[PDB]
RNA sequence: UCGCUACUACCGAUUGGAUGGUUUAGUGAGGCCCUCGGAUCGGCCCCGCCGGGGUGCCCUGGCGGAGCGCUGA
RNA sequence: UGGUGACUCUAGAUAACCUCGGGCCGAUCGCACGCCGGCGGCGACGACCCAUUCGAACGUCUGCCCUAUCAACUUUCGAUGGUAGUCGCCGUGCCUACCAUGGUGACCACGGGUGACGGGGAAUCAGGGUUCGAUUCCGGAGAGGGAGCCUGAGAAACGGCUACCACAUCCAAGGAAGGCAGCAGGCGCGCAAAUU
RNA sequence: AAACUGCGAAUGGCUCAUUAAAUCAGUUAUGGUUCCUUUGGUCGCUCGUACUUGGAUAACUGUGGUAAUUCU
């Protein structure tokens, strides 16, 4: 069927070649998998070998890393926005490797807030829960509170990731292959690389 | 048209040869696996339904 | 910027750029850290590779290449698509009934670094073997010497 | 082909076998097993054709069945079993044990060992590396994997081998002035001590090897096999002791036997 | 030169026929992949006939009926 | 920790993940019978992984007959390269999107022909040379012609399946079944080749 | 005996139509891949009815259909 060969091309001078072999099973190719956005579907395929991949055709989680933070947790993934490969992928909303996605923040903000003790992301408009005020006032040991108050020094975000957090998503890039090993796992964007990408995303509206 | 009947709960067969449009015609317009009380097969099958 | 002519972030893979390390960091200065190995045959590292800021993944000593087979030379012929050039390599062909010798030649498509800077179409060039990198290109210049109108 | 092949042409078997044109159309082609193709000696061509044990094919399969012959300690009933160098092939009931190693014309010899001289064997070093949790790990040209060695051990060493538990109990490193047998290409078959190694990195190493009278000659290191220290061989050596004789002195010295008959 | 005999190669109106190979456009079997679909086959529930144990309740066994129940193939 | 000429190698640490079309962590079998109700000795069959053997698959450098009454060829429909991805066991225009205008050629490219499978080799022979190699060994290709698949470690398999094209078999006319360039054998073709 | 299960049937044998840097030969590389089987390693490393678990279906018995098949 779909074949990978290399001589039904033409030669480097430009000449036509005749092929002296059929179409042999190691030379094969399949149909692309189009990660869509949806609740997990995941079909097996048997390869070379024996082995098994994973088509994954829709996805709805992921697991994703804050890398300045060094904290990685699963997330739901909303939307798709530019593509470096082709602006076409993006209409129909397909998943795949070194995308442009949106992902859910709280995991994330839970664990800055349980970390640091700061609020990250409130409004400014006094949103105070009881849970949240555990969470952030609670009264520690003398020690405990040293050892929380050295610590807030250095407790401080940028002010493109914090404007992310007050709209409650963030913007990833997929790190890996959906349509080969069945997931969608990243890392969220930051610094000069998130600089680039807010430019190309507005310069395409 | 011939009928292979079997009983189940007991193990009996036979093969009865039909000649007959009456008693097809409760058997037509049907699908495998339908449980139907054939009645107009004989007077013995009142109560069976196969 | 000029590093960032293309669709996609061009980076080093192995370096991480968003340490977040203290404000006085962003204060001091922003020069990544480079990625740079040592392709060694009793070969040099040229120094714009150490010191340069390009971005490409076919360069032997800051990309994902590596240099085994067979250590070639030639000429340089032509200078004209994207990062790779045209060299010729001229050789005497033995044919025996006559005793004698003919002039032959093979024209091989090699990738060009941007460490190698300043080069022109008349030197010599040292070549190693590398994976196919494209169709027709499965050597990497590793060495640029100047030809005899050498200044 | 569609897939792997199972035949060996006669004329197509490894020369060394000494295989006659007119006996068949195929050849025992080897199992897979430690040794290579084409550097083995299957037990069929040991028991039927070197000790003449048996006169068929069908009789070796007779005496494999009856668990008589052990290599390296244990019963194999593979008749075309890839014995190689350096193997143990021990049978109880006469009583033999035997070594294959090469005589100086190529060729694997019938060498007779003691019972003592049958508990151990030397295994080159082909790989060393690092298991999970930093647990090293050797291979062996005998395809012996063997965790937890020396940390003096390196490549193209030799340790000696305890043939009922597989544990080293001595090694020989690679350095000028120890003694060694060529296993591969032009010099197989031959014993001298190492002078020289020459380096060619992203090639191949060329190692200097000189006889005991004086003959230097050289190969590939990965043809090497070093045997003792110094020029104490480890174990006993075939007839010839590894001296490659010319054309003429082979001829004068077979010549000078049959004058002595009489 | 003119006259008589034979055979080859060529030109040639007939937009010659036979055989085979290339392609424009359209149609297009069959397999494979994706999205649906759901003939049938169970299980857990609900009632009816009912034994045992533990203590009106639960665990059970033969089941029959039926419910736009849920779940699986 | 260890090693290479050279790792983005091996080993290590940390935060998570882990596909229901799902990943390993033994509900299997035989023979001898025993020691103090427990403990057990030889094997067989299975197991993710690592290494090894048998390979296979892709690439590197050099090398082939005649032909100019074939001198320019390739690029719309990927031609040379770049960036990102899809697909693939993987490296790659293998394919797609966006870019750049490249690439080969009298040192004979491109096209055509071959009573062209390629070597190890054979005949002739002062020395040089000329011609042959379908043929039992090695490599390739095919199973009437194209194409597509299932199973499996491995096949685009044909003494497997599914279609189409060409032939052709039995039939109650509804249907069913095909593949000797395997060993014999028959027809045909021929100057030309053996026993069902 | 039969039948279920496993393995093999991708080797061998034949032929030379295709094929003109294609095939192939000497030389190299996989640090760019896969690998049934043989041989060796690993197989209480995981802190969360077991003295044995569940439903079928062949062979077999019985009733059949078709002009016809290694059909069912």
């Amino acid at each position: 069927g779909i074949s990978r060969d290399n001589w039904h091309k033409r030669r480097k001078t430009g000449g036509k070649r005749k092929p002296y072999h059929k179409k042999r099973k190691y030379e094969l190719g399949r149909p692309a998998a189009n990660t869509k956005i949806g609740p997990r579907r995941i079909h097996t395929v048997r390869v070379r070998g024996g082995n098994k991949k994973y088509r994954a055709l829709r996805l709805d989680v992921g697991n994703f890393s804050w890398g300045s933070e060094c904290c990685t947790r699963k997330t739901r993934i909303i939307d798709v926005v530019y593509n470096a490969s082709n602006n076409e992928l993006v209409r129909t909303k397909t998943l795949v490797k070194n995308c442009i996605v949106l992902i859910d923040s709280t995991p994330y903000r839970q664990w800055y807030e349980s970390h640091y003790a700061l609020p990250l992301g409130r409004k400014k408009g006094a949103k105070l829960t009881p849970e949240e005020e555990e969470i952030l006032n609670k009264k520690r040991s003398k020690k405990i509170q040293k050892k929380y108050d050295e610590r807030k020094k250095n407790a401080k975000i940028s002010s493109l990731l914090e404007e992310q957090f007050q709209q409650g998503k963030l913007l990833a890039c997929i790190a890996s292959r959906p349509g080969q090993c069945g997931r969608a796992d990243g890392y969220v964007l930051e610094g000069k690389e998130l600089e680039f990408y807010l430019r190309k995303i507005k310069a395409r509206k | 048209m011939k009928l292979n009947i079997s009983f189940p709960a007991t193990g009996c067969q036979k093969l009865i040869e039909v000649d007959d449009e009456r008693k097809l015609r409760t058997f037509y317009e049907k699908r495998m696996a339908t449980e139907v009380a054939a009645d107009a097969l004989g007077e013995e099958w009142k109560g069976y339904v196969v | 910027a000029d590093i960032q002519t293309e669709r996609a972030y061009q980076k080093q893979p192995t370096i991480f750029q968003n340490k977040k390390r203290v404000l006085l960091g962003e204060t001091g200065k922003e020069k990544l850290p480079r990625y740079y190995k040592n392709i060694g045959l009793g070969f040099k590292t040229p120094k714009e590779a150490i010191e340069g800021t390009y971005i490409d993944k076919k360069c032997p000593f800051t990309g994902n290449v590596s240099i085994r087979g067979r250590i070639l030379s030639g000429v340089v012929t032509k200078m004209k698509m994207q990062r790779t050039i045209v060299i010729r390599r001229d050789y005497l062909h033995y044919i025996r009934k006559y005793n004698r010798f003919e002039k032959r030649h093979k024209n091989m498509s090699v990738h060009l670094s941007p460490c190698f800077r300043d080069v022109q179409i008349g030197d010599i060039v040292t070549v190693g073997e590398c994976r196919p990198l494209s169709k027709t290109v499965r050597f990497n210049v590793l060495k640029v010497t100047k030809a005899a109108g050498t200044k | 082909a569609r897939g792997p092949k199972k035949h060996l042409k006669r004329v197509a078997a490894p020369k060394h076998w000494m295989l006659d044109k007119l006996t068949g159309v195929f050849a025992p082609r080897p199992s897979t097993g430690p040794h290579k193709l084409r550097e083995c000696l299957p037990l069929i061509i040991f028991l039927r054709n070197r000790l003449k044990y048996a006169l068929t094919g069908d009789e070796v399969k007779k005496i494999c069945m009856q668990r008589f012959i052990k290599i390296d300690g244990k019963v194999r009933t593979d008749i075309t079993y890839p014995a190689g160098f350096m193997d143990v092939i021990s049978i109880d009931k006469t009583g033999e044990n035997f070594r294959l190693i090469y005589d100086t014309k190529g060729r694997f010899a019938v060498h007779r060992i003691t019972p003592e001289e049958a508990k151990y064997k030397l295994c080159k070093v082909r790989k060393i590396f690092v298991g999970t949790k930093g647990i090293p790990h050797l291979v062996t040209h005998d395809a012996r994997t063997i965790r937890y060695p020396d940390p003096l051990i390196k490549v193209n060493d030799t340790i000696q081998i305890d043939l009922e538990t597989g544990k080293i109990t001595d090694f020989i490193k690679f350095d000028t002035g120890n003694l060694c047998m060529v296993t591969g290409g032009a010099n197989l078959g031959r014993i001298g001590v190492i002078t020289n190694r020459e380096r060619h990195p992203g090639s191949f190493d060329v190692v200097h090897v000189k006889d005991a009278n004086g003959n230097s000659f050289a190969t590939r290191l990965s043809n090497i096999f070093v045997i003792g220290k110094g020029n104490k061989p480890w174990i006993s050596l075939p007839r010839g002791k590894g001296i490659r004789l010319t054309i003429a002195e082979e001829r004068d010295k077979r010549l000078a036997a049959k004058q002595s008959s009489g």
